[PDB]
């Protein structure tokens, strides 16, 4: 159960990244003000959908903090292992919600760049590949984490402990690592755009 | 403000690249056990 502690670090990472995401939404909205009107190209709905997933991620983080405290109160008593798996489910869900958010910000930047820069620059052709790659890498890890969660849950019947829980911990970690890369790419692109206008 | 914004990114992007330190060098303790 170094796990319960690690879960806390994983959750803290996910909060760190959410703050970071929010600073990029801020950057896009500024750029968008200067380049567009808003009532067209799917931008009213973008705004509405950033808000819907932001709300969603706030709830998952709230729900996850509460489960975390619970797990911390339960290290000595035994009858644990169930909260640990519950928590893995909670972090996975947070990661997915944040993936919906990156995909949105990613779309936003593509739309803006299309209008004001030649996509052909070497810097932007790498960006496009790196985005496509990290996005595939992330879905793969999510797909794989989903498969493991179900396996872990089914094996909590008579398991008596598992590497399944440790494999899953790894999975969630590697997904977050990947989101960070994607997060760095989106910050680079806003910086290119902002340098072009502002 | 952009140059504030650019401060706050590089310095969460500090925290996380710290937390992802901790979580990796726990996973390599965890991967010890199993």
């Amino acid at each position: 159960s170094g796990i319960v502690q690690q879960q806390n670090n994983l959750l803290r990472a996910i909060e760190a990244q959410q703050h970071l995401l929010q600073l990029t939404v801020w950057g896009i909205k500024q750029l968008q003000a200067r380049i567009l009107s808003g009532g067209s190209g799917g931008w009213m709905e973008w705004d509405r959908e950033i808000n819907n997933y932001t709300s969603l991620i706030h709830s998952l983080i709230e729900e996850s903090q509460n489960q975390q405290e619970k797990n911390e109160q339960e290290l000595l008593g035994g009858s644990g292992g169930s909260g640990i798996v519950q928590q893995q489910n909670n972090l996975l869900r947070a990661i997915e919600a944040q993936q919906h958010l990156l995909q949105l910000t990613v779309w936003g930047i593509k739309q803006l760049q299309a209008r004001i820069l030649s996509g052909g620059s070497g810097g932007w052709m790498e960006w496009d590949r790196e985005i496509n790659n990290y996005t595939s890498l992330i879905h793969s890890l999510i797909e794989e984490s989903q498969n493991q969660q179900e396996k872990n849950e089914q094996e909590l019947l008579g398991g008596s402990g598992g590497s399944g829980i440790v494999q899953q911990q790894n999975n969630l970690l590697r997904a977050i690592e990947a989101q960070q890369h994607l997060l760095q790419l989106t910050v680079w692109g806003i910086k290119q755009l902002q340098a072009r206008i502002l | 403000t952009w140059e504030x914004w650019d401060x706050a990114i590089a310095e969460y992007a500090x925290r996380i690249e710290x937390l992802i330190x901790a979580a990796q060098e726990q996973q390599e303790k965890n991967e010890x056990a199993l």
